[PDB]
């Protein structure tokens, strides 16, 4: 719990730097157009965002 | 009597103003914090008293009484199950106000009266 | 499948450190002379105001207000 | 008493087309009312967005891929008239979805 | 927990302020917004008013979302001694 | 601000996803249905469309103030810039989502599986 320590490493890129936004989850992330959303998430709420099955 | 005691104490307690201890009072009255102080005569060290009395007069005033343990049950001390003694067992030493609060009815009667002169 | 055994330290033990209480401590800072004038021991910070005794230990003034900023050696 | 010309220019996003059009169109009749000399409802290349996903949601089975778009359509409008009235008409006939952004270009 | 005196005293009076506080769910978090303090004891704090019966607590999308009931709204203002009559911004009945 | 086109509706789309999924959060023990997001040039406007209508409105209206609030405060919105309006549905049968809601408050409570569905 120490200030210097605890959480002491640098977090600017690398896996937990960006998190799904929805879950937390570190795992297969789209930050493309800033959604940091992971795939899962996302094949689930695609079609409410907006995203559409088209071709 | 004493009835005005216990409300600087409520007004106090809503302000944050009791220094409850030694080393809490000392330090409220050491600073230009110290207002209203009460230390218990019926101690059994009666060494504590002592000092807490020298410090004061180095913030001057004092109000002792006795019963320290009554001091502890109607200083505020424990949690309010039933609004009496519901803490199990509590003593308070010496018990100083660091903020005048809300309600001044009695205080500066009782002081004036005690010390002051 | 992940089934992992009992631990087992090669360490006898690290307990927390009960901090250590003093009995009267107050009773150390002050010292009335003869129903009258009040003296400090050890020491006082110029810093905080007046009424917080420095530590003596060993020979480093160890306030309580400036625990990183004063260890004044005297 | 504001004449002065401005050459402001309006565009508009948004994913769904009709309500698009009928925005612009609109835009159109209430500047024509006003007898504004104008530049049509020019429109952009439609920019579509897609996303290119694995459908399963742990890694096993067979290849399976998918694609999900958006299509946003941009259509500007630039008037060669004063503020005022450029102004009450462009704050009013606004529907949900379509995204109206003004640029004064004086 | 571990919270200090003044931290919980302007954190609960803020939460009167509004009567609706936010606590993403991140952890270390320096300073949580618009209230200068770490965000863990904030959680911490709130959680344990709820667990007592006081705040009503949503997660969502790893927000917390943290409302204040009538017997919370109550024990807040004795911890406050606020005065009766006074109610937080939630009871500020503005109209649709 | 100064953001391109394309990320500020991909941020729009997610914010319609977090509200919709928020809702459903919320107001699930209130029959929620839908919700819409209208941009005015000043003003944006969230409806619920939902079956209780006078429950998501609370005592008051205050729970239209709070959960607006939540709002205001979750997505850095100032104040006055989001307004609640909680609307009836247009048929609940049609709307399956209602349907489904209802189902599993049905199932929740220990129901005739069979009859209930
Ligand atoms: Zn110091």
């Amino acid at each position: 719990a120490h200030e210097n320590v605890w959480y002491s490493h640098p977090r600017k890129f690398g896996k937990g730097s960006r998190q799904c936004r929805i879950s937390g989850s570190h795992s297969g992330l789209i930050r493309k157009y800033g959604l940091n959303i992971d795939r899962q998430s996302f094949r689930e709420k695609a079609n409410d965002i907006g995203f559409y099955k088209y071709r | 009597i004493e009835d005005a005691l216990k409300v600087v104490l409520r007004t106090s307690l809503v302000h944050d103003g009791l220094a409850r201890g030694l080393r809490e009072s000392a330090k409220a009255l050491t600073r230009g914090e110290g207002q209203l102080a009460v230390l218990v005569e019926s101690v059994t060290e009666e060494a504590i008293s002592k000092l807490v009395q020298g410090l004061a007069t180095e913030n001057v005033p004092l109000i002792k009484v006795a019963d320290a343990k009554q001091l502890g049950e109607w200083a505020g001390l424990g949690k309010i199950d039933r609004d009496g003694n519901a803490r199990k067992v509590v003593g308070a030493s010496v018990v100083v106000v660091k903020n005048w609060g809300a309600d001044t009815q009695e205080r500066e009667i009782l002081l004036e009266h005690f010390s002051q002169q | 499948g992940k089934k992992r055994k009992k631990k087992v330290y090669t360490t006898p033990k690290k307990i927390r450190h009960k901090h250590k209480k003093v009995k009267l401590a107050v009773l150390n800072y002050y010292k009335v002379d003869d129903e009258g004038k009040v003296a400090k021991l050890r020491k006082e910070c110029p810093n905080c105001g007046p009424g917080i005794f420095l530590a003596n230990h060993g020979d480093r003034f160890y306030c309580g207000k400036c625990h990183s900023t004063f260890a004044t050696q005297k | 008493q504001e004449v002065v010309i401005h050459k402001i220019r309006i565009n508009l996003t948004s994913t769904k087309v009709k309500q698009l059009e009928n925005v612009s169109a609109n835009i159109i009749k209430n500047a024509e009312t006003f007898k504004l000399v104008k530049k049509g409802p020019v429109r952009l290349p439609t920019k579509v967005l897609k996303i290119s996903t694995r459908k399963t949601p742990n890694g096993e089975g067979s290849k399976t891929w998918d694609t999900y778009e958006m299509r946003i359509h941009k259509r500007y409008i630039d008037l060669e008239a004063p503020a005022h009235i450029v102004k009450r008409i462009t704050q009013i006939t606004i529907e949900p979805g379509v995204d109206v952004e003004v640029i004064i270009a004086a | 927990m571990l919270i200090p005196k003044e931290d919980r005293k302007k954190i609960y009076q803020h939460l009167f302020q509004e009567g609706v506080l936010v606590a993403k769910k991140d952890f270390n978090q320096p300073k949580h917004e618009e209230i200068d303090t770490k965000n863990l004891f904030v959680i911490k704090a709130l959680q344990s008013l709820t667990s007592k019966g006081f705040v009503k607590t949503q997660f969502s999308w790893q927000y917390y979302y943290y409302t204040l009931t009538e017997e919370g709204v109550v024990y807040l203002r004795e911890y406050l001694n606020l005065p009766e009559h006074i109610f937080p911004a939630t009871y500020l009945a503005g109209q649709s | 601000a100064i953001i391109s086109k394309k990320r500020k509706l991909v941020a729009d789309g997610v914010f319609y996803a977090e509200l919709n999924e928020f809702f459903t959060r919320e107001l699930a023990e209130e029959g929620y249905s839908g919700v819409e997001v209208r941009v005015t040039p000043t003003k944006t406007e969230i409806i619920i469309r939902a079956t209780k209508v006078q429950d998501v409105v609370g005592e008051n209206g205050r729970r239209i103030n709070e959960l607006t609030l939540l709002i205001e405060k979750r997505f850095k919105y100032k104040r006055g810039t989001i307004a609640l309006y909680a609307e009836r549905v247009h048929d609940r049968g049609l709307s399956a989502v209602a349907q489904a809601e209802s189902m599993k408050f049905k199932l929740l409570n220990g129901l005739a599986i069979r009859r209930a569905a």
